[PDB]
């Protein structure tokens, strides 16, 4: 059983306890683009290790085989660290906050080549979240939704619908939090399809940046084999 | 097998 | 305003007579397919497809409120996704099979003569059979196809407030549909989420479609039209 | 210019 028994403030306080920790940088004098890579792919790695014993503790998601679930890790790990990375940013407007010894503007962004493009993306994102006052308890759910969304499509005993069941729970979980937020009906349904055509823009984000990940990598400009790893899951 | 596989494991 | 003023049933109704025709490609039965010769058909039926797609476009409410500059980027960032919904939509009831067009009617073997591409193939085919498994009416699919438009490059920019306007007009014209087919206050937010959701897969398509295109222009695979090359070069 | 925007006015 284990996910869908919850109630919906079950499911909030679950997913609120399960979240990882924020992590520092190595930073620190100024950077080259060798140097800003590392830190970045260095910080990205160890959150990685982290988001994967947050996985687990996403409701439903233990009950998926081992296949399944390194599939849908696979598949979003990048838009989970993105759309963290955002959620941090968003009461530092024009800023990503990857950490809080690492605080980098848009202009830091051209260190890399081609990574401003980037950055520009993630903090309109930002500046969204902070213009729909998006909450913890929401972004949380969006975050659930990610990974069991994104990879969602593997002929046998499915399972899938269970994926699909669970995520019907965390769509309940978002409209409870706004009616609980005196939200008309009409309000709730609105800012429900707002907040997840924001997952389209994630999914985007992602995909540039594991492309432009793999442009850095396939020109050796030093990642670990864990992220190489789950570069070579999108090639 | 992978390191993906081993952490969720582990 | 005048989008704004529409109801429900008057923007169901706009969006479905702004319909596209399905177009027929240029298949000639008479020679076998190559790799060239595939992504030639496949890439000249977009383009064409494309023409239909602006004049559509204009006729989305809303958009033509928008500054030309506006109306040039929503395009160049959605394209491949409204073309791909569309296939998507209009293969749903050929199970296994794409229907590009009444004449190009392809399975997943039919994909694996250009490289890379079967993979493309498979992704839209599962697409189709989310659709297929939600039963999607035509005009959920409408509402849909207008979203992808107004919404994908929306955060890439007053009247971006406009346009969340006409965006959450079609949240309401959306729940109001699946009122009407008899849904349940809770399985309406609930389709409402399962079908926006479609909409990052469709994202994730588009994008691995345009780097695709990409590598076969780039590898003389292909000649690509002007307008498809600049549609192109808009995500580079 | 672009096409595109030729497109969009004809
Ligand atoms: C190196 C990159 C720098 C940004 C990005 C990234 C790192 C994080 F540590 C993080 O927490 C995060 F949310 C995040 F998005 C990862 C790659 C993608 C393309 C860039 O070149
Ligand atoms: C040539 C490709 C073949 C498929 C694709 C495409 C074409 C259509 F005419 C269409 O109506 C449609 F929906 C569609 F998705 C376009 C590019 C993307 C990646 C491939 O290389």
């Amino acid at each position: 059983s284990l996910a869908l028994s919850l109630t919906a403030d079950q499911m909030v306080s679950a997913l609120l306890d399960a979240e990882p920790p924020i992590l520092y940088s190595e930073y620190d004098r100024p950077f080259s683009e060798a140097s800003m890579m590392g830190l970045l792919t260095n910080l990205a790695d160890r959150e990685l290790v982290h988001m994967i014993n947050w996985a687990k503790r996403v409701p439903g998601f233990v009950d998926l085989t081992l296949h399944d679930q390194v599939h849908l890790l696979e598949c979003a790990w990048l838009e989970i660290l993105m759309i963290g990375l955002v959620w941090r940013s968003m009461e530092h407007p024009g800023k990503l906050l990857f950490a809080p010894n690492l605080l980098l503007d848009r202009n830091q962004g051209k260190c890399v080549e081609g990574m401003v493009e980037i950055f520009d993306m993630l903090l309109a994102t930002s500046s969204r979240f902070r213009m729909m006052n998006l909450q913890g308890e929401e972004f949380v759910c969006l975050k659930s939704i990610i990974l069991l969304n994104s990879g969602v499509y593997t002929k046998s005993l499915e399972e899938k619908d269970h994926i699909h069941r669970v995520l019907d729970k965390i769509t309940d979980t978002l409209i409870h939090l706004m009616a609980k937020a005196g939200l008309t009906l009409q309000q709730q349904h609105q800012r429900l399809a707002q907040l997840l055509l924001i997952l389209s823009h994630i999914r985007h984000m992602s995909n540039k940046g594991m492309e432009h990940l793999y442009s850095m990598k396939c020109k050796n400009v030093p990642l670990s084999d864990l992220l190489l790893e789950m570069l070579d899951a999108h090639r | 097998h992978k390191i993906l596989h081993r952490l969720l494991q582990d």
